[PDB]
Order: C-alpha cells, then structure tokens, then sequence
C-alpha cells in the first residue's frame, strides 16, 4: 500500500 | 534574451534541494552493508540504491509544484522514474577514465562487474555505461543536470498517473527554463537541449530493462530478501 | 540405568546442526549493517537477528521429526518461538561479567544500552538480562543446551499449530532425552530439568513483551523499513 | 505469504 512512500513524502 | 525572477527562483530551489540531498564525499556509504567482490554485491548495492531512493524522494519534494500533486501521482511518478533519477544523479560520481563510479576508495569505487554481481547482465550495463560517458561528455552545469533530473521526474507520459494534464504543465514551465539558460548562460550549447531530451529517450530503455531484470530478481526470495523494504516498494508492482 | 542407541542418536544430530549453525567467532558480523552507538542500533540489530533466524531455521530442519511436519506447521512453529530461539542461543555469547554479549571487538559487544537504540525499552531487557544470567548459571552441557532449544521449538503450544498432537509428541521424545541425560551423565543436576522446564516459562513472557514493543516498532514505517524481509515475515501477523 | 520461509524451509 505504499505504507514508507507515504510516511516520506509527507 | 535574459532569464526572469520566476525562472531564476526555480533553479535556485533545485540546485539547493540538489545540494541538500547529494553529498560529494559519499560518507554514508559505510553505513551500507559491506561490498563483497550467487550476488554477493547485492546487499550492498540494494543499500546503495534504497539510501538513493531516499534523496530521490528529498529532492522531489523541493521541485517546484510537485508537492501539489496528489499524494497518488507523486507516488506514481517517483515508482516509474527513480531508477531513472538514480542513474542521473550517479554521472555525477561516474569517471571516463576508469569508466566506473567512484565514491571512495577501491571499496566505494564500482565497477561495470560490480553491478553484474548483483544480479543484472551486460544487456543492461553495456548502454547504461554506454550512457553515462555520452552524458558526461556534455558537461553540463549543474543547474542544466538538476533540471534534467525534475524534467525526467516530471514526466507525465509514466503508467498510474491521473492528473496527467497538471504534471505536463509542470514539466514545460522546466522545459522552458531549461531551454532558455542554455541559450542565456551557456556558450556553444545550439545543440544542448536537443542532446538532452534525447537522453531522457535513452533512460526509458534502461529502465524498460532494469524492470525485467529487478522483476526476475523479485520472484526469488532467496535474492528477493536482500533487498530492503523501500526498494521492494517502490519497485514492485503491488499498486 | 543408561541411555538407548536411539536418544543417542537424536543426541548426535542436534549436537551437530548447533555446531553447523553456530560460528563462536562470529565472524559474519562484519557483513550486517555497522552498528552505531531515533533508534541509531536498528539497522545492525535487525541484520544481526536476521541472520540468526536463518540459522534457526538451518537448526530446526535438522531437529528429528520437525521435517516431516507440514509446512505450515513448520512455519507456525517457527514464527512463535524464533525470538525465544534467539534469546536462548544468544546466550552462549553472554558474558557474567559485564554483563553482555561479546561477540567480538569493542563494536560487537552489546550492552544493555545498545538494545535500547533498537527500539525496545527495560521493561523486556530487564527480564532478558535476568534470564541470561540465571540460565548461564545452570552450566548446562553442550547436549543439554541444544535440546532445550529443540524442545521449545517443538512446543506444541503456539497460535497457527494444526498437528497439535505430533507435534506434542515430539516434543515429548526430546523431553524424555534431556531427562535421562541429566541422570545418566550430569553430576549434581537433580533439580536440572525441572530448572530447565521452568526457563521455558521465562521464554513465553519474553516472547510476549517482545512481541508488544515489536508490533509498535513496526507501526511506524520509518523504523519498519529498517528491518529486513525476513524479520518482517517471521514476526510480521499477516499469516 | 511467507514467501521466504517456504523457500529457506526446503
Ligand atoms: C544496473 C542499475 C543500478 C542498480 C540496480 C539495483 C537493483 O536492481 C539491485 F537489485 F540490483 F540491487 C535495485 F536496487 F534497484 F533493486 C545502477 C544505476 C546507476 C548507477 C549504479 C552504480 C552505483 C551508484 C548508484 C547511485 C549513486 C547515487 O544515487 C552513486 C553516486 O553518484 C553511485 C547502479
Ligand atoms: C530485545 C531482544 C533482541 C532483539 C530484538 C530485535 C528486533 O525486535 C529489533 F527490531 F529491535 F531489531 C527484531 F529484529 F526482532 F525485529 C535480542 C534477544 C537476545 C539477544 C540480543 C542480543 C545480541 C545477540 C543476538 C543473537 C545472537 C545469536 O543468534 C548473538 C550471539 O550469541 C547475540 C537481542
């Protein structure tokens, strides 16, 4: 789910 | 003609995101685990490239607009891009001497052999290598490669992206500055532009490439778990 | 009376799968992620218990009648005990005198404290510490250390066991070894067994505080992309 | 799915 990419673009 | 306060603002913010997630002394590299000359660079490298994808994602949020996009398409265009980013960003280490990438001594110094102890052939090496002398060649400033690097990242022709109207727009307000430094600010450079649209050309090929053979590697969990979880992420298919 | 040629044998393999899956010069270390004193001991520890579940892993496919079982018990069996597996082996590298475990320079020598960097708080390394030292306490033989280690592993008491009855009964054919072991060649080992048994209870509270302050750890994706795919796999509950 | 078990358990 994209659980780190999200955590790092935010 | 002569650049104007908007242009000029855009390439301050590159060079500067540039400058924040680039360090020339390759210090964090022994924070990898150790390189070892089945695959036996792979965990190295799969550090090397999981750090990369870090700065990658640093140096997209400070291109201008992109932090705008959809939390979606940002995911969509850093997914279908990053291996493409990295083998940019990585010219800057590249040397024609000894055509390999060095970023410390003979241990941070890789050669095309390196690579293959990876996991991934010459099919894929030879116009990677290929590529990064003929990109080397061209000398670029560094405000001409940072913006070659958000034109490559902003590209909207890329699978999973929605807004695909906006990021084009994004991409030609670059495309624009790119084009019209090289006319104000670089002597002999009638030809530049065209030379580096080209090589965007050239990047999908090789990640066409590093897809199949990072696909082959994914379905082996033997080589499958030496890989780091922000690297299976962003490299897998699992959308 | 005296040991049959059977639980002899059952003796020799285990003896030997330890000492085919355990190097006492830890010399492996230097290929985990450097370790550094948010959680800066992380990256080492992850790859340090890594590699050791491939080693249990190695271990317990050599453990008499654990092969024979269904894959899914197999794993069941494994995701539950691998971190008391890891605390139990672990303590041949522990140290009465600093209190630690020593394996290697000042740099593989870990402290109470380093644990801490990983992510984990005294409220587990208090206990663990305190299980180390009584366990090293017990002197155990070679013989002794490795069946207890067979015989957690076969504990037919784990959430996911299906053969909840072969398994028991395993467990029970090591159990009896370890029994008459004790009697037959430990001077002085009375209250041996019954001291052993008891460490297996000491191992379940461990494995569940572990498991707790795992669970958060793993929550959090920038901490969660430091682990490896293995570690996430084995201690991970999408079953 | 336990991808990499499966493969070290063989
Ligand atoms: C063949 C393409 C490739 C990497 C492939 C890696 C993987 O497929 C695998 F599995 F093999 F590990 C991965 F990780 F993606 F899954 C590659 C592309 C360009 C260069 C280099 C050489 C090294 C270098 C990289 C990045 C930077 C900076 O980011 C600098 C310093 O400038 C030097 C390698
Ligand atoms: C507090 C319990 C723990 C590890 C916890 C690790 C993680 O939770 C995390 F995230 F923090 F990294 C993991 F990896 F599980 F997810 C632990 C248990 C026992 C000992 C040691 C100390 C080091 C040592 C380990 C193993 C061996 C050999 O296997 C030897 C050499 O004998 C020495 C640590």
């Amino acid at each position: 789910r994209h659980k780190i990419l999200h955590r790092l673009l935010q | 003609h002569m650049l104007s306060d908007e242009q000029m603002q855009i390439i301050n913010s590159l060079v500067e995101a540039h400058h924040k997630t680039y360090d020339d002394s390759y210090s964090d590299f022994v924070r990898f685990r150790p390189p070892v000359r089945r695959l036996s660079m792979l965990p190295h490298l799969a550090d090397l490239v999981s750090y990369s994808i870090q700065k990658v994602i640093g140096f997209a949020k400070m291109i201008p607009g992109f932090r705008d996009l959809t939390a979606e398409d940002q995911i969509a265009l850093l997914k279908s891009s990053a291996i493409e980013i990295i083998m940019l960003r990585s010219n800057q280490s590249f040397s024609l001497e000894d055509m390999s990438w060095s970023c410390g001594g003979p241990d941070f110094k890789y050669c095309i052999n390196d690579v293959t102890k990876a996991g991934h052939t010459l099919e894929l090496l030879e116009p990677l290598v290929k590529f990064q002398v003929g990109l080397k060649k061209l000398k670029l400033h560094e405000e001409e490669h940072v913006l070659l690097m958000a034109i490559c990242l902003l590209s909207p022709d890329r699978p999973g992206v929605q807004d695909h109207v906006r990021i084009e727009a994004l991409q030609d307000r670059l495309c624009d500055v790119l084009q019209a430094y090289i006319r104000i600010q670089h002597p002999g450079g009638r030809l530049l532009y065209a030379k580096m649209i080209q090589k965007l050309a050239d990047l999908r090929s090789l990640n066409e490439e590093h897809s199949k053979q990072y696909r082959s590697l994914s379905f082996q969990p033997e080589h499958s778990m030496q890989l780091t979880p922000l690297v299976l992420e962003v490299f897998g298919s699992e959308v």
